[PDB]
């Protein structure tokens, strides 16, 4: 029982994917959605029919060795992974899921938040700068921080970027300094660079 | 109907993970298998095995060696026990209600519990170090003011936060975590909130880590 990995659509247009096995259409099939960090919620049963709650928009077919769930004006909360599950008198198979992606969306700026180390975590002797980045689109950022002007090539973490409940991509990135670090420079950028443009954020020991 | 599993934490490996499930809304009784199914991160789903409130089990063949799954009527729950672990049986653990194979209508998984995640370790559980995140004119854009929480050095996932235990919502943001070299995670949660009630309103984050057993509530202060 096999599944494309991924698939994308624009937005408002429909997306369809397959599951295809041998005989599959003598088999009853469900489709499952599971959005990112949720449990998956069933969809479609007997390859056709929608349980109480899901909408019109989603559809599923079931004929020969392809069953296709199909969804008409795909949006951006549509974005999951889609697995097929197909039944016999005897036993089940899951499908190994497939990735919705929808392409298109407006381009959004990251928003980026800077915090210095609180006075608290200085007194339990560390320093930790806090660089979180909101609202962008698409999701792909490139973070670099500075100290007085020069590349702080190490001590950086920096998350992969991901899907914020409004569809646009979040990310954070971390500078760690001991108590002596951060205050033997005068300031400390985090700039976050998206889509060719940047967005700096500064703090300072000195407050 | 609802389903709710125990909570996140960590097993060693050799060691034997342990879930339950506790049924609300319908009775265990009901004509339904009562299922286990798995995910480990970026896998696909898993099914582990099945019972039903006779007793009768079926268990996935690969796994039927260290499977034993059971029931509570008492309770109104059941449970799942995978005995000898390793790093592969890592992963998000799901309870499923399934629906027995009508010959007009098929079978289904409905409802799912919400997922715990067990993590396969030696390493040991390590709370949190929660550290406030205050607001200032550098985080502020006119009429709004971000503030946050700092979630440092824990292991093993998940974290989850709220703020104002839950009276607090909107402009809420918590962001997913690194993971250091130390082997321990750190996450942070900001909330936007007006900036002209800074000086008024109370803002506490409350930061939950159940692997061990772990709360913390934090005041964060401009």
């Amino acid at each position: 029982l096999t599944q494309p990995p991924s698939v994308s659509v624009s937005p408002g247009q429909t997306v369809n994917i397959t599951c295809s096995g041998d005989t599959l259409g003598d088999k009853y099939v469900c489709w499952y959605q599971q959005k990112p960090g949720q449990s998956p919620v069933l969809v479609i049963y007997q390859d056709t029919k929608r349980p109480s709650g899901i909408p019109e928009r989603f559809s599923g077919s079931n004929s020969g060795d392809t069953a296709t769930l199909t969804v008409s004006g795909t949006q951006a909360m549509d974005e999951a992974d889609y697995y097929c599950q197909a039944w016999d008198s005897s036993s089940f198979v899951f499908g190994t899921g497939t990735k919705v992606t929808v392409l298109r969306q407006p381009k959004a700026n990251p928003t980026v938040t800077l915090f210095p180390p609180s006075s608290e975590e200085l007194q339990a002797n560390k320093a930790t700068l806090v660089c979180l980045i909101s609202d962008f689109y698409p999701g792909a950022v490139t973070v670099a921080w500075k100290a007085d002007g020069s590349p702080v090539k190490a001590g950086v973490e920096t998350t992969k970027p991901s899907k914020q409940s409004n569809n646009k991509y979040a990310a954070s990135s971390y500078l760690s300094l001991t108590p002596e670090q951060w205050k033997s420079h005068r300031s400390y950028s985090c700039q976050v660079t998206h889509e060719g443009s940047t967005v700096e954020k500064t703090v300072a020991p000195t407050e | 109907v609802q389903l709710q599993e125990s909570g996140p934490g960590l097993v060693k490996p050799s060691g034997t993970v342990s879930l339950t499930c506790a049924v609300s809304g319908g009775s265990i009784s009901s004509s339904y298998w009562w299922s286990w199914v798995r995910q480990p991160p970026g896998k696909g789903l898993e099914w582990i095995g099945e019972i039903y409130h006779s007793g009768n089990t079926n268990y996935n063949p690969s796994l039927k060696s260290r499977v034993t799954i059971s029931v509570d009527k008492s309770k109104n729950l059941f449970s799942l026990k995978l005995s000898s672990v390793t790093a592969a049986d890592t992963a998000v653990y799901y309870c499923a209600r399934v629906a027995l194979f009508d010959i007009l209508t098929g079978g289904w998984f409905d409802p799912w519990g919400q997922g715990t995640l067990v993590t396969v370790s030696s390493a040991g559980t390590k709370g949190p170090s929660v550290f406030p995140l205050a607001p200032s004119s550098k985080s502020t854009s006119g009429g709004t003011a971000a503030l946050g929480c700092l979630v440092k050095d824990y292991f093993p996932e998940p974290v989850t936060v709220s703020w104002n235990s839950g009276a607090l919502t909107s402009g809420v943001h918590t962001f997913p975590a690194v993971l250091q070299s130390s082997g321990l995670y750190s996450l942070s949660s900001v909330v936007t909130v007006p900036s002209s009630s800074l000086g008024t309103q109370t803002y506490i984050c409350n930061v939950n880590h159940k692997p061990s057993n772990t709360k913390v509530d934090k005041r964060v202060e401009p």
